[PDB]
């Protein structure tokens, strides 16, 4: 994340880290439920055996909550092309539950007529991550979030040198230093909604971080409502 | 701006126009409470929350 804060104690709880065989991050994801984490299909060949963390802000302290988990299976959208990034989204089921604790709860889905124009039709998003601060630099040792405003759907293409599907939407600043960037991949943007946070978004790609005339990709996960409850039911 | 159009229909989550009127709704988690209008968490750490 390049700007934005870091999330303070509690504030980020749904926040999910895909770590390697090093036990270093290299993707984010979003708690759904005791058993399940949304996260970007892509994220699936940054590294060849994985697991995932919860309840982590700072990667260089042990704060009490951290908690590591053992993926089960990994549910990968079959329609999924590296070509394009269309259809980035996998869902991943982990062998044990999740213990909802300070800094670990899920993030809820919501329906999707409401959230298409209820939800998404706000002002803003939050995206989380603990990616790099600067298009150049190292990953962030400290979860952070970033307040994203929509962008409308005709900008969006318009700024972009390559498409944007049925399957993608477009959040953050035209000009201003401020975006997701590398590591942020896989992670949430939420919308809020009455102080209730929703799942509306997966940190996808974008030309750079922060780029002047570009914005950031995000899967727009209103498409995939049905998808996710069937790939969650089993 | 009429029913769900209208300030969320006055609901704390989803809301639906059914028969030309309101009917809310909540997430996983939540169940409606006696007023069919707010959502009232089922058990602890409720979706969407931030925790303490
Ligand atoms: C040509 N096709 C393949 C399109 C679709 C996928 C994609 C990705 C990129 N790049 C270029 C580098 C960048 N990587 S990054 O790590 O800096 C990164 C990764 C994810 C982001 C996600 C957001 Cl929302 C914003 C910025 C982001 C930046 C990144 O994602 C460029 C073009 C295309
Ligand atoms: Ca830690
Ligand atoms: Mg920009």
């Amino acid at each position: 994340i390049v700007g934005g804060q870091e999330c303070k104690d509690g504030e980020c709880p749904w926040q999910a880290l895909l770590i390697n065989e090093e036990n270093e991050g290299f993707c984010g994801g979003t708690i759904l439920s005791e058993f399940y984490i949304l996260t970007a299909a892509h994220c699936l060949y940054q590294a060849k055996r994985f697991k995932v963390r919860v309840g982590d802000r700072n990667t260089e302290q042990e704060e009490g909550g951290e908690a590591v988990h053992e993926v089960e299976v990994v549910i990968k959208h079959n329609r999924f092309t590296k070509e394009t990034y269309d259809f980035d989204i996998a869902v991943l089921r982990l062998k044990t539950p999740i213990t909802f604790r300070m800094n670990v709860a899920p993030a809820c889905l919501p329906e999707r007529d409401w959230a298409e124009s209820t939800l998404m039709t706000q002002k803003t998003g939050i995206v989380s991550g603990f990616g790099r601060t600067h298009e150049k630099g190292r990953q962030s040792t400290r979860l952070k979030m970033l307040e994203v405003p929509y962008v409308d759907r005709n900008s969006c293409k318009l700024s972009s040198s390559f498409i944007i599907t049925q399957n993608m939407f477009c959040a953050g600043y035209d000009t201003k230093q401020e975006d997701a960037c590398q590591g942020d991949s896989g992670g949430p943007h939420v919308t809020r909604f009455k102080d209730t946070y929703f799942v509306t978004g997966i940190v996808s790609w974008g030309e750079g971080c922060a780029r002047k005339g570009k914005y950031g990709i995000y899967t727009k996960v209103t498409a995939f409502l049905k998808w996710i409850d069937r790939s969650m039911k089993t | 701006r009429k029913l769900c159009s209208l300030d969320n229909g006055d609901c704390d989550q989803f809301c639906h126009e059914e028969q030309n009127s309101v009917v809310c709704s909540c997430a996983r988690g939540y169940t409606l409470a006696d007023n069919g209008k707010a959502c009232i968490p089922t058990g602890p750490y409720p979706c969407g929350k931030q925790t303490l």
